[PDB]
């Protein structure tokens, strides 16, 4: 009846092990107040962004695209940002990301009602898990990947506003 | 506090007099600290 | 199949509307009449349909009555005035007499009539059931095609200045 | 028979430990002369506006709206420079919330006349958080303490802000005796 | 009217005319005026009782 | 019989309503607890609230940057206000109410953006510890661990 | 000074009207003296009793709205 | 049974569902005092006014009468200018628009608003008379909420409504 | 301006009501020595003088040919913070008292012995009763609405007509 993860505080009552990383850890009972359906979907949602970032400050850092120096110049990270909205870059970004996080919002509310699971999209055009436990092992994957990068992008960003080298050129520069 | 003498302050006259000074100290510390009001300020 | 997998299928879409895959995730469905939707539905993209044909051959074809704009959006401000509005007016009789005068949601069904059937098939193309099944088909999946089209072509032309084969060739970008 | 909280001072009636924050604590005997649902009802108010208004006193220096009317960091400066406008829609607004969120029991003599109106219970809870039985008195005890603590507080800030004209954090960092 | 009852005066001289009494006792006997009513309000006598005939004496 | 401040109208001799609801304990995101017809939090509960604010949000960024955008020669545009948007026939009144006139940011010098926060309507974000420290600081920063250190230290 | 004093002409004539009505209508009968109207116009009073009845007839109301008339012409 | 505009609230006693603009909104119960049928003709007159009114707050604007086309465009201005014969010609035409009103309101027993004018029968249809029957409510409270609007706007600016829009003047 | 009367901010006689104001208050302080306490109040006296003739020459007051401020009370708006506002403020407080003390009243009848009530006031239900005035219009008209303002006629005591 303890936490597996800190052995000396009780198990929250709001996990149970089915999802996918519970080690039963939420020592400050935030999952008391939410519901873990809301928490188990902004919690992908977070992760998921936060590895599409980690990936695209990897990439941006590695290469651009053709015609992006030209506008943009010699600026990198976050940098970008206000001048891809004096472009029409990121108007498009989050007109598109807005009509997806519409739909979005729907999933949300239809799972808070418990017909679907949290960051259930269904979105497996491939096919990877036919088989559960596969499926189960992508889960944890996704889940502590999702973790890990969400550190990781926190880190690459504060140590842009640090030294403004970049998650690369930071390690291949001191 | 003693129920009879909160009902003896609870008669018309002392409560009268006491919320009618209470009134007028209103009055005078209005007038005092926003003096010469003769209109409403536009 | 459904569109959205995610979410269930809407239980006031039973599939038995042509183009029915199952695709109102807001629930517009829930709230009001279907076959106030189909009506609109259909009425939006005839308007389209029209419209997408009006703005490919206005481009190339001006009558010599009018004199042409630069673009066929542009066509709309030359036009006089009264023409607009005889337009407007004729297209409001029709909107009369092909209704019954009945052009509210709480009357115009009210006989049992069918959603977008205003009994303009004078050609014939109407006799054979399965071919009627598949044109019913075509032409609510060429409407939902026309309005995004419309709105393709009409934003593009009022933003580039250029009407839309003018535009497909000599392409320009934002710079 | 005696008040836990003073020690030297009976009990008062009707308090008996049912209530958030109950300690006994009732000195001048307001419970005895006033019923204790408008009272908490009050309390809660005062409380929640205070926290709002604890809150907008610290936040307001380190965070600003754009524009000039909005860029005094002392807030008894904000309430003189904002727009008259916006602050007259505040008044009307928070005179429209009280008028529906109290259900047109407003006053000493009809609100609670519903037997299952609660103290403090206007039913706000827009994300749902109080859904857990076992946590609600801990949560409503939070709650009337973090008001407590924000009421005594916000009078401390501004009353210092009329004493020293200073905002509150870099009166704490730029202080001047008296 | 009975014992009890709140009865409404309709004697147009009376003091308590249209105000509201309570019936104390209804004398059987061959009285003019044998329904003593009696008043919550004080006439300017000083009497709150008095008595009435069965036409001057209706029932709320 | 009647405490001061109960609220109970039968207790004041203040005219009852008889008519008291249940309290239902279904709850609405962005309303309110509390009586209401049936078939009212099913049509109108938080899928419903939280769907129109969703659509809402995706609507105002359209309308949050109105205007007639215009390529010029090198491909740039020149963004103009739907306030000259001229109609042909409407008589006298060639300048219309528009999209702009239901949202009129220019009007009030308002930078609108697609998150409502713009570029000249940024939120201004300033440090109030002015670049100095908590305790043992010499030149302008006397904290109140200063001034209760130096009152021991006299 | 004209607006005030035209606001008291007001005020004393409307107080004039106030006696003079009062006195018509109440001189058949009122509340403390529901019979006057068998004792006339004029008559001293009603006795001590029911409280005192001084000054109760219409003409006692006529002597009262004198003084506010001669109040009123000055 | 509770009012369906205001949940919390009893339903009003003196309104039902028949009449063409119910939504059970009455908080002040001015149904429980005043005569209900009265009511309703005032409510459907002051809105007919208030439609024909915040019509003609608007057109001058789009196009004047060839005989007033130097009149101005602001509403309040163009009251003044207007001659005592003209409006007392309007205010005759009222009259006698009124003298079937008065007959019909204070010596007949018809239906609220019902002053006999039909002539297009678009009422015949059970439907879209009722459709029709809210409609002419629901626009005529839209419009004297309108003209409300609308006149105190004109006091403030001088100008029309369109005019006022047009060159964005929103604050006094 | 208004009825041939000028602002008080321009007119000859308000500023020489205000300089034969500050004269006298300081013939008598010149009898004075600086820094004795009837000095500093007499100093105090000039600054409000002072003070209130600034203020009253800039609010829009409109002043007669006496050099006194003359108030305009025909409804219209430049003025309205004459008498109307104000007025309106009497409205909001009158209405109140008598509502709350209406309400006692109707507490006072449901008492064992009114007029008990009536000298010895019930202090908790008489604060509870001030407290109720705040919306006083819409509360007396509900009242009004619903027959529990006005009675009627046959309930009331009439005297022999
Ligand atoms: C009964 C059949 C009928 C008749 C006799 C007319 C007659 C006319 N139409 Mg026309 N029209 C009709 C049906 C008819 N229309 C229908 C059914 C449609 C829709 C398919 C149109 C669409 C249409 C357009 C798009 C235009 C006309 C125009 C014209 C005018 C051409 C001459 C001109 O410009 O000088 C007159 C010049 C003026 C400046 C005078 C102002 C125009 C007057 C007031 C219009 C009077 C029309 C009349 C009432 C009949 C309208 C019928 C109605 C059902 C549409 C002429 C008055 C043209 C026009 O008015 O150009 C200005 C124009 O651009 N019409
Ligand atoms: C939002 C990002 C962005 C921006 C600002 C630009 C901007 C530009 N691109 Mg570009 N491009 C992009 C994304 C972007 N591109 C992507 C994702 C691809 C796909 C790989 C391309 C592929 C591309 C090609 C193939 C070319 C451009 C070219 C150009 C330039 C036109 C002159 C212009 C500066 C042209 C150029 O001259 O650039 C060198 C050109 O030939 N772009
Ligand atoms: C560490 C990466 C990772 C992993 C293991 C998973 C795993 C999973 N996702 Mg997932 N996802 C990810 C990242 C990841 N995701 C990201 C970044 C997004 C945002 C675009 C999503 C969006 C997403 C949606 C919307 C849905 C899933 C679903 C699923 C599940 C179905 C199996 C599947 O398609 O996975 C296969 C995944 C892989 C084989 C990972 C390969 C990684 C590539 C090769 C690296 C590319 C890097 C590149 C340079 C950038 C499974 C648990 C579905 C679900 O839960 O319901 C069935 C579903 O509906 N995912
Ligand atoms: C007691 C509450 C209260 C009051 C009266 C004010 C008053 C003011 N604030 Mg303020 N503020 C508050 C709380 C409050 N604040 C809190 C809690 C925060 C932190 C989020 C802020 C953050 C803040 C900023 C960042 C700024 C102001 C500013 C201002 C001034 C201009 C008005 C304005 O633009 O509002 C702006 C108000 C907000 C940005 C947030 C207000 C949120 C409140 C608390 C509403 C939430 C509760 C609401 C009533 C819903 C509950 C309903 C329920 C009870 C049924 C004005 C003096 C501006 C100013 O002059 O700068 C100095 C400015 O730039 N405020
Ligand atoms: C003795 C009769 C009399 C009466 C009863 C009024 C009554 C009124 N006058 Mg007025 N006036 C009078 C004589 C009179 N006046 C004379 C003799 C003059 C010439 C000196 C004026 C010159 C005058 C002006 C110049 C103005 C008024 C206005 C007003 C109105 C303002 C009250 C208000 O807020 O309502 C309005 C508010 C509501 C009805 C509801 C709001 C809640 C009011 C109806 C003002 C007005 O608005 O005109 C109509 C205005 O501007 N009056
Ligand atoms: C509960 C308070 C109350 C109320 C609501 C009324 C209501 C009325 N009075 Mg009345 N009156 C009262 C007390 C009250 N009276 C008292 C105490 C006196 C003795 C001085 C009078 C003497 C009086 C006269 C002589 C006249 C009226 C008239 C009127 C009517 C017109 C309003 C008016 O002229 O007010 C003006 C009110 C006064 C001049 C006296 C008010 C005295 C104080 C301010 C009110 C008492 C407040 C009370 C102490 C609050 C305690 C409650 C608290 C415990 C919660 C109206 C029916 C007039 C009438 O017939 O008009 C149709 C009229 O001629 N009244
Ligand atoms: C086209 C129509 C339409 C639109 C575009 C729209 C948009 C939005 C938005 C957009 C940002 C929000 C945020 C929002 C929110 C709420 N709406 Mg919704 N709404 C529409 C229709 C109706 C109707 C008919 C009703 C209704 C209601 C509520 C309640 C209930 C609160 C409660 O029940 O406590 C809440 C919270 C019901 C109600 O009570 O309204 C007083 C009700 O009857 N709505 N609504
Ligand atoms: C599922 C869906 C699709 C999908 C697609 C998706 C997009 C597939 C891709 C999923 C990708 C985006 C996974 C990315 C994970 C990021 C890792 C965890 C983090 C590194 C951060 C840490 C280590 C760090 C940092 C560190 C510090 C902080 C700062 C630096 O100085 C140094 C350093 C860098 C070392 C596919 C096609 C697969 C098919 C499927 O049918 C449907
Ligand atoms: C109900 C719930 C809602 C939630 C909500 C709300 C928004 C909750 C968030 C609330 C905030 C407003 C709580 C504010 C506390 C303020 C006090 C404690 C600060 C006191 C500092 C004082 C004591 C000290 C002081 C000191 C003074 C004296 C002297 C100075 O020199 C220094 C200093 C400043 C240090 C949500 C929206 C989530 C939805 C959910 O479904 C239901
Ligand atoms: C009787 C009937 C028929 C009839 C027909 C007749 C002619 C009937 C005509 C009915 C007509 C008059 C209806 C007009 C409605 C206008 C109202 C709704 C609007 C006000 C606008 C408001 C919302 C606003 C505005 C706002 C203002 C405040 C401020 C601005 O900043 C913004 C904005 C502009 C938005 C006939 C005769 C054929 C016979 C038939 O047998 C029966
Ligand atoms: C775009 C843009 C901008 C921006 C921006 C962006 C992109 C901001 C991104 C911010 C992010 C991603 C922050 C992440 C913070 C993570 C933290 C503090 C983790 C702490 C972990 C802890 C304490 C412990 C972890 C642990 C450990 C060690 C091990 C055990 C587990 C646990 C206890 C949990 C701006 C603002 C510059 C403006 C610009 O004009 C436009
Ligand atoms: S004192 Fe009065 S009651 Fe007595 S005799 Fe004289 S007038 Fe009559």
């Amino acid at each position: 009846a303890m936490s597996d993860s800190v052995p000396f505080l009780k198990q929250p009552e709001a996990l149970d092990g089915s999802m996918a990383g519970d080690v039963g850890f939420d020592p400050l009972g935030f999952s008391s107040i939410g519901d873990i359906n809301f928490l188990r979907e902004a919690e992908l949602k977070h992760g998921r962004i936060a590895m599409l970032a980690a990936a695209g400050s990897i990439a941006q850092d590695i290469f651009t695209f053709p015609g992006v120096s030209k506008v943009v110049g010699t600026a990198k990270m976050t940098g970008v940002h206000d001048i891809l909205v004096k472009q029409g870059a990121m108007g498009q970004l989050l007109l598109w990301l807005s009509f997806l996080e519409v739909f979005g919002t729907i999933a949300l509310l239809e799972t808070l009602d418990g017909k679907r699971a949290p960051g259930d999209f269904k979105f497996d055009p491939l096919n990877f898990s036919k088989n559960p436990e596969t499926f189960k092992r992508y889960q944890l994957a996704e889940i502590k990947n999702g973790r890990l990068a969400m550190m990781g992008v926190g880190g690459m960003v504060h140590g842009y506003f640090i030294t403004g080298k970049g998650p690369l050129e930071l390690l291949g520069n001191f | 506090m003693d129920s009879n003498f909160l009902k003896y302050l609870s008669t018309a006259p002392v409560l009268f007099t006491v919320w009618l000074s209470f009134t007028a100290s209103f009055i005078i510390e209005a007038n005092r600290f926003f003096p010469d009001m003769l209109y409403f300020p536009m | 199949d459904n569109a959205m997998p995610f979410l269930e299928g809407p239980p006031k879409l039973d599939g038995s509307l042509a183009g029915d895959v199952g695709f109102d995730p807001v629930g517009f469905s829930n709230y009001f009449d279907i076959r106030w939707l189909r009506e609109a539905e259909l009425k939006h993209g005839r308007v389209c349909m029209l419209g997408v044909t009006g703005l490919l051959v206005q481009e190339a074809i001006c009558l010599p009555q009018f004199a042409n704009g630069k673009t066929p959006v542009d066509d709309f401000f030359v036009v006089p005035a009264a023409g607009l509005w005889q337009v407007f007016f004729t297209i409001g009789a029709v909107e009369f007499f092909s209704n019954g005068f009945k052009l509210t949601p709480g009357d115009m069904f009210s006989e049992g009539r069918e959603a977008g059937d205003l009994g303009f098939d004078p050609l014939g193309c109407g006799k054979n059931p399965d071919a009627l099944a598949r044109r019913r088909l075509v032409e609510v999946k060429n409407g939902r095609l026309a309005m995004i089209a419309f709105g393709g072509m009409l934003h593009q032309q009022l933003l580039t200045g250029q009407g839309t084969l003018e535009q497909l060739a000599n392409f320009k970008a934002i710079n | 028979a005696k008040s836990k909280a003073v020690p030297f001072l009976s009990q008062p009636e009707a308090l008996d430990g049912s209530m958030a924050g109950d300690v006994g604590f009732d000195p001048f005997g307001f419970s005895s002369n006033f019923d204790l649902k408008w009272l908490r009802e009050a309390e809660l108010k005062h409380g929640r506006i205070c926290m709002l208004a604890a809150t907008g006193c610290l936040v307001q220096e380190v965070v600003h709206l754009p524009g000039e009317a909005f860029s005094q960091k002392m807030a008894l400066n904000a309430w003189a420079a904002a727009p008259r406008g916006g602050m007259i829609s505040i008044l009307v607004a928070i005179g429209l919330i009280e008028l529906i969120s109290n259900r047109f029991a407003l006053t000493a003599t009809d609100m609670f006349a519903n037997p299952n109106r609660v103290p403090g219970d206007l039913g706000f809870d827009p994300l749902s958080l109080g859904g857990n039985g076992a946590n609600r008195a801990r949560m409503e005890l939070a709650e009337i303490t973090h008001g407590r603590a924000a009421m005594m507080g916000f009078s401390g800030m501004v009353h210092q802000m009329l004493v020293s004209k200073q905002a509150p954090i870099e009166q704490l960092m730029h202080f001047k005796a008296v | 009217v009975k014992r009890g009852s709140k009865v409404r005066i309709l004697r147009k001289e009376s003091y308590w005319y249209q105000d509201i009494g309570t019936v104390a006792t209804i004398d059987t006997s061959g009285i003019r005026y044998p329904v003593v009513v009696r008043f919550e309000k004080v006439s300017y006598s000083g009497v709150n009782t008095n008595n009435f005939s069965l036409d001057e004496v209706v029932e709320v | 019989a009647a405490v001061g401040f109960s609220g109970v109208p039968s207790q004041f001799g203040r005219p009852e309503s008889g008519v008291y609801p249940a309290e239902p304990s279904e709850q609405t995101f962005l309303g309110m607890r509390g009586p209401r017809a049936p078939g009212h939090r099913e049509n109108f509960g938080g899928k419903h609230t939280a769907t129109m604010l969703a659509i809402a949000a995706l609507l105002w960024q359209p309308v949050s940057e109105a205007g007639m955008y215009r390529m010029q020669g090198d491909g740039s545009l020149t963004k103009t206000s739907f306030n000259e948007f001229e109609v042909p026939g409407f008589g006298n009144a060639k300048k219309v109410p528009t999209i702009e006139s239901l949202f009129p940011f220019s009007s009030k010098g308002f930078d609108a953006s697609p998150v409502l926060f713009g570029k000249n309507s940024m939120i201004v974000v300033e440090d109030p510890r002015d670049g100095c420290g908590a305790y043992a600081n010499s030149g302008s920063c006397h904290t109140f661990l200063d001034e209760i250190g130096d009152a021991l230290k006299a | 000074g004209d607006f005030l004093i035209h606001h008291a002409i007001a005020l004393a004539l409307h107080t004039t009207t106030l006696i003079l009505v009062k006195g018509a209508l109440d001189a058949r009968g009122s509340k403390l003296m529901p019979d006057k109207k068998d004792f006339g116009y004029s008559f001293p009073c009603d006795g001590p009793g029911r409280g005192g009845t001084c000054d109760i007839s219409a003409w006692d109301a006529f002597y009262l709205s004198m003084f506010w008339m001669l109040n009123t012409i000055g | 049974e509770m009012s369906e505009a205001i949940p919390f609230l009893p339903k009003p006693a003196n309104i039902d569902a028949s009449m063409p603009g119910y939504s059970g909104f009455d908080p002040l119960g001015f149904s429980d005092y005043y005569n209900v049928k009265w009511m309703q003709e005032a409510e459907i007159k002051h809105g007919r006014i208030c439609m024909l009114a915040a019509l003609g707050m608007m057109f001058p604007e789009f196009g004047t009468l060839p005989q007033f086309s130097s009149f101005s465009t602001n509403p309040l201005e163009a009251f003044y200018q207007v001659g005592p014969a003209g409006w007392g010609q309007i205010l005759l035409f009222i009259g006698v628009l009124e003298s079937f009103s008065y007959e019909k309101v204070f010596y007949g027993d018809s239906a609220p608003g019902d002053l006999g004018f039909d002539p297009l029968r678009m009422s015949s249809n059970a439907a879209s008379a009722k459709h029709y029957a809210r409609a002419e409510v629901m626009n005529g409270r839209l419009a004297m909420i309108g003209f409300s609007g609308m006149l105190h706007h004109a006091i403030l600016t001088k100008q029309g409504p369109i005019t006022q829009i047009v060159e964005q003047n929103f604050v006094p | 301006d208004v009825a041939g009367l000028t602002p008080c901010g321009e007119s000859k006689e308000f500023a020489r009501r205000l300089d034969g104001s500050v004269k006298k208050l300081q013939t008598r302080l010149k009898k004075y020595e600086a820094g004795t306490p009837p000095a500093l109040a007499l100093q105090k006296q000039i600054d409000k003088t002072k003070n209130r003739f600034d203020r009253y020459g800039k609010a829009g007051l409109l002043c007669g040919t006496d050099g006194l401020p003359h108030l305009i009370a025909d409804g219209r708006w430049s003025h309205s913070g004459e008498f109307v506002i104000p007025g309106l403020f009497f409205l909001y407080v009158a209405g109140w008292i008598g509502w709350v003390g209406r309400s006692y009243v109707l507490f006072a009848r449901t008492a064992d012995k009114p007029t008990e009530k009536e000298i010895i006031i019930d202090v908790p239900v008489a604060l509870s009763f001030v407290s109720t005035g705040f919306i006083w219009p819409f509360s007396a008209f509900k009242e009004f609405t619903s027959g529990n303002l006005i009675v009627p006629a046959d309930e009331i005591t009439v005297s022999p007509r």
